[PDB]
């Protein structure tokens, strides 16, 4: 397959700048006929791709003259001349020269905003949970920026992964953070059994952990 | 104005196989070639193949081979992917786009909604609502944060609000998660330290598939 290989992974800038989204093809994709299939999309939250550029450098219809494309036979780039909110979302290149047609990996176009500290809190299991048998500790890391985390949970001072369960937000529109939930799901018959529950978040904002913690029994 | 519309989500076990329909409106599907793209949830898109509906040619990603058949039905104006053998790993949005005059005119592009598939044997169970009260007190002028955890619920969606909408500031809720085939969904609520516990703060959840509202009061532990 022709396999297609996007620059940066992530792109973060401030409305008015250019950016700059290559691809590169692991084999020529200049087809026999002559043209180059090479595409260009954006991807908004909860839409469909939307296309940008067709063969290289021909804007699709309805699509802003601030977006350009160029290429050679492998190596292509999408320009957006000063970028506006109305342009964050995801890109993806696409080559419809050889079958299979495949995608690009995907390049996220962000808003760089201040480096912004996760806001940690964490919860131990409702007595209602506790009534049925279960025993879920939640810990919220909210508004933080770059969106770079890493969550661990320690119970007793020892890392634990299973039965922990993550979900997250993108990028908010107004204060342009982002937010991350992790779930620990034990056994109340399991819960009852260790005292310290800890979630540990690894940041940017922060040289080491940032640690929340109970114990059980108070 | 042409619409391309796709079929609505669906729920299938592993092992059997569903069927999802593309249908188009102010064009005809002969005149154009359909595609079919898959993406899985937090990850990127992959192609499937694509089918001439007038002719019938069909190419397939090899990948797709042997878990998807593409058909059209040029009468109804409808394009159709059937997806076979399901496991987990199928489990995703499912986009058609309809494209051609590439070279004989301006180019044609047009795209579905997509259509969501969750592979699950599960039946439709009402969810648990846990509130998530903090386990030690807050400092003055401070920020607190409640929470509210929505366990073991199928299918989705379930809704969370917080003081029937009225609190909407501060407010955070998390996508839902399938693990063992029932959802995880929480959701957080920041205040300052000055209005709760002083004031009522309740969480309220309503589950339309099993005919279920849940409102919990966030009380102090
Ligand atoms: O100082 C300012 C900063 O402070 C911010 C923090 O403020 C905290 C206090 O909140 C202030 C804002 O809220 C004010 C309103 O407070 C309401 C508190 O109510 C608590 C009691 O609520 C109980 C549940 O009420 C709703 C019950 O509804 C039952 C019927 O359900 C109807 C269906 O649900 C809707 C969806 O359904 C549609 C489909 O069927
Ligand atoms: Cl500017
Ligand atoms: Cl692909
Ligand atoms: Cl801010
Ligand atoms: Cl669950
Ligand atoms: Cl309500
Ligand atoms: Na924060």
């Amino acid at each position: 397959d022709v396999l297609m290989t996007q620059t940066p992974l992530s792109l973060p800038v401030s409305l008015g700048d250019q950016a700059s989204i290559s691809c590169r093809s692991s084999q020529s994709i200049v087809h026999s006929n002559g043209n180059t299939y090479l595409e260009w999309y954006l991807q908004k939250p909860g839409q469909s791709p939307k296309l940008l550029i067709y063969k290289v450098s021909n804007r699709f219809s309805g699509v802003p003259d601030r977006f350009s494309g160029s290429g050679s036979g492998t190596d292509f780039t999408l320009k957006i001349s000063r970028v506006e909110a109305e342009d964050l979302g995801v890109y993806y290149c696409f080559q419809g020269s050889h079958v299979p047609w495949t995608f690009g990996g995907g390049t996220k176009l962000e808003i760089k905003r201040a480096d912004a500290a996760p806001t940690v809190s964490i919860f131990p299991p409702s007595s209602e949970q506790l009534t049925s048998g279960g025993a879920s500790v939640v810990c919220f890391l909210n508004n933080f920026y770059p969106k770079d985390i890493n969550v661990k949970w320690k119970i007793d001072g020892s890392e634990r992964q299973n039965g922990v369960l993550n979900s997250w937000t993108d990028q908010d529109s107004k204060d342009s953070t982002y937010s991350m939930s992790s779930t620990l799901t034990l056994t109340k018959d399991e819960y009852e059994r260790h005292n310290s529950y800890t979630c540990e978040a690894t940041h940017k904002t922060s040289t080491s952990p940032i640690v929340k913690s109970f114990n059980r029994n108070e | 104005e042409v619409q391309l519309q796709q079929s609505g989500a669906e729920i299938v076990r592993s092992g059997a196989s569903v069927k999802l329909s593309c249908a188009a409106s102010g064009f005809n599907i002969k005149d154009y070639y359909m595609h079919w793209v898959k993406q899985r949830p937090e990850q990127g898109l992959e192609w499937i193949g694509w089918i001439d509906p007038e002719n019938g040619d069909i190419a397939y990603a090899p990948k797709f081979q042997g878990k998807a058949t593409m058909t059209a039905d040029t009468s109804s104006n409808t394009a159709y992917l059937q997806l076979s053998r399901l496991t987990s790993e199928d489990t995703a949005v499912y986009f058609c786009n309809g494209r051609g005059g590439m070279i004989t005119t301006d180019f044609f592009d047009y795209w579905g909604q997509g259509t969501t598939l969750t592979v699950s044997s599960a039946k439709t169970t009402p969810p648990s609502v846990y509130p998530l009260a903090p386990g030690s007190a807050a400092q003055t002028n401070s920020m607190v944060t409640l929470g509210c955890l929505v366990k073991g619920y199928f299918p989705e969606p379930v809704t969370v609000t917080w003081n029937s909408g009225s609190l909407s500031s501060g407010v955070h809720t998390f996508p839902a998660v399938l693990q063992s085939d029932l959802y995880t969904l929480s959701s957080s609520v920041t205040v300052p330290s000055s209005t709760w516990p002083s004031e009522t703060v309740t969480c309220n959840v309503a589950h339309p598939a099993s005919s279920t509202k849940v409102d919990k009061k966030i009380v102090p532990r």
